[PDB]
């Protein structure tokens, strides 16, 4: 049952989840790459403030 | 020769048909209206709400507002892909409240898209209209409880934007809850501030009894003003601390606010002419001497709990009523975003103001631009009500412009529309067309506007009576919305007359809708005529009473899918309103003024005017439109001839010497023919295609766009690689097509060399470029090649480069260059055909003239129709019009016949009677007798008894002559058909829809990056979709390798088409594939849900079905 708390977050392959630009230079992206992105932002701001000894609000 | 017929003469002339696009759009903006002595209403609305803002100690204002001149002309703005916009200056002052000083200072807003004279906008080098919106009335309604079915709920409302929607609905306990913004809470608890108390709730209120106690809480009557207001804010916005000061502000902004809130004016008026009270402005309550007083909320109750009681003079309201219904219009829209964005800017300017220097700042660093531009740009690009303006005939983008839409956003969609919206209320007579409307999941939904209908400035659609004296008509039209229509009992056009006063005892009339047998002396209105109550497509069908409703509608919707022809025509029997359908169309040439014809050829049609001045008059030749449609104009006037003022000049694309000409004219036997004309399928005579009949222009314009990419800039030149000389022929100097070359799928229109991402060549492939020895070079080919199935002559040459005047190009981006490509297009075997009377088609085989149902005299039929899709349609009226069709043929002359007041049966007969006459007159004056052929099918016809016995064979054809039906030999054998058929002309019409577009096939193309599924359409040359449905069919067939090859090899299975591409070009049998590979994409998406996806096999265990790829 603890499985259902994640601690390890699975990361899709980039090809599922593309990037690459079209006629006219400009780029396109998945949604999925920007959720991804700011999970990251989240988890390591979090990293960083546990290490840091931030209050716990 | 021009024959009219009907006893019913419009009085009054057809209004401007494009005009409530463009006078709403007139009054929302004011361009010529001084800013002194403007209207306050519309864009100066938005203005004036929006101001002033004073929030240190600054107090800004506004003084006026300023139209631009176009940068750039309608033309200019449409072939640089620009949105026809004009500059609009704000000229605002700004102030200071403590210090005195006063900066007063111009300013800048943002780009103002004009609205043409046709009433369409052009946004991004694109023409599109924006589409009427109809949504129901401001003001304050009851209807019954959906939960309860003994009372009824009240509701209060404004305008969109303008502040929530109000519900007072008593739950059952007997005690009382209203609703706004999703939540619950009792009437008195409101009553709070506004002033009111126990006493003043029990007073007048009750002539009820039971009514008054269920309102009373007094707990909540204990606590006065601020202290409740303190608790309905807490109540209503949980989210900040009960403060009393924001539960002022955030209550007055809700309420009393005047900006924040404005109840419509049409609402005020009908609110206060509802509840029989009167309100001072558009706000629900007004804040005053710091303390809020009552203004909606007590007559709403009262009513409320009157109509309750049952009290007389009290009642429900209807909600699909259109008197309780208005329309948004474009200038009502346009600024109602612009006050969108006026407020982000407000909010902009009070961000700015706290910081930097508060002594010294002049308006100019107050305010920014990109809220109201972003804010009128998403509008214009973005929403519903704006869409793709129809092109593909004038009368396309009439209809067009008239659409009425209950779609769009603050109005309803597809799934909450139910038969409350869909269907027609009786008041939808003389202002929205009950037939037109889309055959869709959108039907009642999306409507056309009546033909005499009118929008007034409260938005509710008005339509024309005569007033009736005593029997006695009078000549003033009335223009009455839907109650003032309830109010009175009105007559009918087709009323039968004695020189202006009523004849018969018994008139047909109705009491709001209904319909009533009623007396002359009773009668105060009369309908105008019967047009009014139909839309202008519906308005083009002759003998529209002898059709069902459902083709009537398709006939109409048909219409505006009308492609023009070159030798295009308009019908031979005609309701009459064409001349006005081209007139207001604005797609012709006509005379401002009295003058003369100084000179015409096919670009300029000058006129010396009376006034003196010289005036010429550009011709538009071969315009390409939206849907591809050639927009041409061809002058009718000889050189030197005076002209009258109004008068023809130039035609449309569908227009005839100023009648509109959608199809063409042809002679149409109704008969089955070898099961070609089977289901409603079109033969066709060949002789159409010699005469150049039903031969359309199609110009198609394609484009291409040089840019600098990282690797390296790309260049339009004619120099490319590997290209041979023959076919880089018509590409003269610098790579782009000359005008007037024929253009094959696969020729090169641009030239165009893109230096390749650099990598080597494989071992094979360089080995290749050893033996040839041809340098690998540089640059490869990028150049734009005409897609397949597309193909004609190059017209038009378009070069933007940057670094010129009059253009700015994009970031990155060096030149573009576009070219325009003129289609000559015959009617072919597949493309579609169909009549004003809603008969579709597509035609099935062409015939050569050779073998033909022909007349006696050698006449062949153009068409042949098949007879067995007139009864289950039900549509009577082509029938109608091929017997009239048929006397026009003969006797050489059209006909006029309005809809609702026709010809009829005596009329039409004796028009064959003269028609015969003169047709076999003339076969006895060549010295001709009556041939043996038509002796056999009179007598056979004589047998079931279609003629007279006894009667010659000579008044036996006259007989079956004006039954419309006539001899026909068989152009085949040569003997005449056994039955008489019925020929004549018929209206019949090429439609958008051909086989040229529509037909695609494809092998092997490009895929989708994400899964390996080929794209989709014709334009991305792509596979078709096999639905589920599908799966479903080769499932029920047994199908399993089939089923195997759609859902993997042929597909998306990359190894699977490519080994099965190898075997077939090797000559072998496919293998059987293994991964669809979308499924694989599907396994992996699982485990990025972190959900364990193991493919096990016969005995429980791991097989891995990406092979030595993400096994770790």
């Amino acid at each position: 049952p603890e499985w259902m708390i994640l601690e390890a977050v699975p990361v899709l392959p980039p090809d599922l989840r593309p990037m690459v630009q079209v006629d006219g230079g400009r780029f396109a992206t998945s949604d999925l790459n920007d959720l991804y992105r700011r999970l990251i932002n989240r988890n390591n701001r979090l990293k960083k403030l546990l290490a840091q000894g931030a209050p716990e609000i | 020769e021009i024959k009219r017929f009907g006893r019913i003469r419009e009085v009054i002339p057809l209004p401007p048909l494009t005009e409530i696009q463009v006078e709403s759009y007139k009054k929302a903006l004011q361009a010529d209206v001084p800013p002194e002595k403007r209207e306050n209403v519309g864009i100066q609305a938005a203005f004036k709400e929006t101001f002033p803002i004073e929030e240190g100690g600054l107090v800004l204002d506004f003084l006026e507002y300023r139209i631009g001149d176009p940068p750039f002309s309608q033309d200019e703005c449409r072939e640089k892909d620009l949105t026809y916009q004009a500059p609009l200056y704000a000229r605002l002052q700004l102030i200071h409240k403590d210090t005195g000083l006063i900066k007063e200072d111009e300013v800048f807003l943002g780009h103002l898209p004009l609205m043409t004279e046709d009433g369409s906008f052009i946004i991004n080098g694109a023409d599109r209209v924006i589409v009427s919106q109809i949504h129901r009335s401001p003001g304050v309604y009851f209807t019954p409880d959906p939960a309860r079915p003994g009372r009824y709920i009240a509701s209060i409302i404004p305008l969109p934007k303008r502040g929530p929607w109000i519900d007072l609905e008593v739950e059952a306990s007997g005690v009382v809850t209203m609703k706004v913004n999703k939540r619950k809470f009792p009437l008195v608890l409101l009553l709070r501030v506004l002033g009111y108390d126990q006493e003043t709730l029990v007073r007048e209120l009750s002539a009820y009894g039971d009514l008054v106690q269920g309102l009373l809480d007094e707990a909540v009557l204990a606590m006065r003003p601020e202290e409740a207001m303190v608790r309905l804010f807490t109540l209503l916005r949980p989210g900040d601390p009960p403060k009393k000061d924001k539960a002022l502000a955030y209550l007055f902004g809700l309420l009393a606010d005047p900006k924040r809130y404005d109840l419509g004016e049409a609402g005020r008026y009908k609110a206060e002419e509802k509840l029989g009270v009167g309100l001072s402005g558009r706000t629900l309550v007004r804040f005053e001497d710091g303390e809020f007083k009552d203004e909606v909320f007590l007559p709403t109750l009262r009513y409320l709990f009157a109509l309750t009681a049952g009290v007389p003079g009290h009642e429900v309201d209807d909600i699909d009523h259109l008197g309780n219904r208005r329309i948004r219009t474009v200038g009502e829209l346009m600024a109602d975003q612009f006050r969108v964005g006026l407020a982000r800017l407000a909010r902009g300017v009070r961000e700015r103001m706290v910081m930097g220097s508060p002594d010294t700042l002049t308006p100019a660093k107050l305010v920014n631009s990109r809220p109201l531009e972003a804010a009128l740009r998403e509008f214009f690009s973005r929403s519903q009500l704006s869409q793709f303006k129809d092109e593909t005939n004038p009368l396309s983008s009439l209809r067009h412009k008239r659409r009425i839409s209950a779609l769009g956003p603050g109005g309803l969609t597809r799934e909450r529309a139910g038969f409350d919206v869909r269907d027609v209320h009786r008041t939808h007579y003389g202002r929205i067309c009950p037939v037109e409307t889309p055959e869709g999941a959108n039907i009642g939904l999306i409507t056309s506007l009546a033909a005499y209908a009118r929008v007034d400035a409260l938005g509710f659609i008005r339509t024309p009576y005569r007033r009736v004296k005593n029997g006695v008509v009078t000549e003033e039209v009335v223009y009455m919305t839907a109650s003032e229509e309830d109010r009175y009992t009105i007559a009918q056009a087709n009323t039968p007359l004695e020189g202006d006063r009523i004849a018969t005892d018994r008139v047909v009339a109705r009491r709001r809708g209904e319909p009533v047998i009623v007396a002359p002396e009773e009668v105060e209105f009369m309908d105008v005529s019967p047009k009014q109550v139909f839309s202008l497509n519906t308005n083009l069908i002759p003998f529209l009473e002898h059709d069902d409703a459902n083709r009537a509608l398709m006939g109409s919707n048909m219409q505006t899918q009308a492609v023009p022809l070159i030798r295009a025509q308009a019908p031979v029997v005609m309701t009459g309103l064409e001349e006005r359908v081209v007139r207001d169309s604005l797609a012709a040439l006509y005379a401002e003024e009295d003058g003369e014809v100084v000179k015409v050829d096919g670009t300029r049609i000058a006129v010396r005017y009376e006034d003196g001045r010289l005036v010429e008059h550009p011709l538009r030749r071969y315009a390409r439109s939206n849907q591809g449609t050639a927009f041409d104009q061809r002058p009718r006037v000889r050189v030197g001839q005076r002209v009258k003022k109004g008068d023809l000049l130039a035609d449309g694309p569908a227009s005839e010497e100023g009648f509109l000409a959608l199809g063409q004219n042809v002679l149409v036997a109704i008969m089955p023919f070898d099961g070609y004309n089977f289901e409603d399928a079109i033969v066709i005579s060949e002789e159409l295609l010699k005469r150049d009949f039903y031969t359309s222009i199609h110009i198609e314009r394609y484009e291409i766009e040089a840019r600098d990419t990282k690797l390296g800039p790309e260049r339009i030149t004619r120099d490319i690689p590997h290209l041979s000389e023959a076919a880089l022929r018509d590409l003269d100097e610098e790579g782009i097509v000359r005008i007037g070359a024929e253009v094959k799928p696969g020729d090169i229109l641009v030239g165009r060399t893109s230096f390749k991402g650099e990598q080597e060549p494989s071992p094979e492939e360089r080995l290749l470029r050893s033996i040839f020895g041809e340098k690998a070079r540089d640059v490869k080919d990028t150049s734009l090649r005409v897609p397949p199935g597309e193909g004609g002559i190059v017209v038009g040459r378009l070069r933007l480069r940057r670094g010129d005047p009059g253009v700015e190009l994009k970031p990155g981006v060096r030149e573009v260059v576009r070219v325009f490509v003129a289609q000559k297009r015959k009617l072919q075997v597949g493309d579609k055909l169909a009549n004003r009377h809603g008969n579709k088609g597509v035609v099935a085989k062409i015939l050569p003239v050779e073998d033909m149902p022909h007349l006696p005299d050698g006449t062949p039929v153009d068409v042949i129709l098949n007879p067995l899709g007139v009864p289950s349609r039900m549509n009577l009226g082509q029938i109608l019009e091929t017997h009239l069709g048929l006397a026009g043929y003969f006797l050489g002359q059209r006909y006029i016949s309005p809809v609702f007041d026709g010809a009829t049966e005596p009329e039409i007969k004796e028009l064959l009677a003269e028609a015969f006459n003169l047709y076999f007159g003339k076969r006895q004056g060549e010295g001709f007798g009556v041939d043996k052929r038509e002796k056999e099918v009179l007598a056979r016809a004589e047998k079931l008894g279609l003629v007279s016995p006894g009667k010659s064979p000579e008044e036996q054809l006259k007989e079956l002559f004006d039954l419309g039906k006539v001899v026909l030999y068989d152009g085949r054998t040569g003997e005449p058909f056994e039955g008489p058929i019925v020929v004549g002309q018929m209206f019949i019409m090429k439609l958008y829809h051909m086989v040229e577009d529509k037909m695609h096939a494809r092998s092997t193309g490009p895929y989708s990056l994400i899964t390996q599924q080929p794209l989709g359409g014709k334009a991305q040359f792509g596979g078709q979709r096999f639905g589920e449905m599908e799966v479903w069919a080769l499932e029920a067939y047994g199908a399993a390798h089939t089923l195997q090859e759609m859902l993997t090899i042929k597909s998306d299975d990359i190894e699977g088409r490519n080994a099965a591409y190898q075997a077939i070009i090797k000559g072998e049998d496919v293998p059987e594939p293994s991964v669809p590979e979308s499924f694989r994409v599907l396994v992996k998406e699982l485990q990025a849900l972190a959900l364990d996806v193991q493919t096990l096999d016969e005995k429980d265990n791991p097989v891995d079905i990406f092979e030595g790829l993400a096994s770790k």
